[PDB]
């Protein structure tokens, strides 16, 4: 999961 | 927005539908090229290919179960095609990269155009 | 094999998935959670949820067009899953949180479980 | 595109  | 992202989500996806199709899951059409037939999801031809975008967003072509492609159209090109829209893999080699090419002009896969001519450009 | 690979072709195809499923089409299915009702196709749920992915591939279920969920499912948290399961993007925040893990519980999305765990355990 |  990433901050897009 | 303030959303979290999965980097390898729409990766997966691509997989499982490709498992589907595999497997002849919830295709609801058979494409006809020349003698030879291919099995699909309507959705996923239309999500890869300009051509197969405008067929089924038309009234009455959207309820055919059966779509003939142009007799000019080479079956292996048109396999390794389907197989690109199914994976991002792209088999091209020499021997198949002009009927590859001209199944992508006409199926409208911009970015396998591209890729065909800039190797092609590099053989001349 | 020796095949070459475009990036951005999964992202690309789940973009279009996600522009078919907001002008409804080729949508095959109707989602019925409360008073709430969801349309999306068949395939991508089926991809994105190991819940949908046993429900479609029954004999009988596989030609419902309407499917009703367990009352207890929260209709918030499973419109934030099915936006998830189309972008990649999952809106996460402390106030749907709770109903969103126990949606993901029960629609079989192991990553999301996963994350909204992580997420809570961070809190406490 | 790129060699997977
Ligand atoms: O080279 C390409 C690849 C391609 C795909 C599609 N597909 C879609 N485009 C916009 N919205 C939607 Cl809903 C879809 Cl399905 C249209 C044109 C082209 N051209
Ligand atoms: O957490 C998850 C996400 C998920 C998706 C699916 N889907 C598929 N799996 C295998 N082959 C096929 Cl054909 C599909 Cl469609 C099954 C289980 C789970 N669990
Ligand atoms: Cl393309
Ligand atoms: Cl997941």
């Amino acid at each position: 999961w990433v901050i897009p | 927005d303030s959303c979290i992202q999965f980097t390898r989500h729409a990766s997966d996806v691509l997989l499982n539908l490709n498992r589907l199709r595999s497997r002849d899951i919830l295709t609801d059409v058979v494409i006809v090229v020349s003698r030879e037939q291919f099995r699909a999801h309507k959705t996923v031809l239309m999500a890869c290919s300009g051509l197969f975008y405008s067929i089924f967003t038309d009234q009455l072509k959207c309820n055919l179960s059966v779509i003939n492609l142009d007799p000019e159209i080479n079956p292996e090109g048109f396999c390794i095609l389907l197989d690109f829209m199914y994976t991002s893999r792209l088999n091209l080699r020499e021997g198949n990269i002009m009927a590859v090419m001209a199944t992508a002009m006409y199926l409208q896969m911009e970015h396998v155009v591209d890729t065909c001519r800039k190797f092609i450009k590099a053989s001349e």
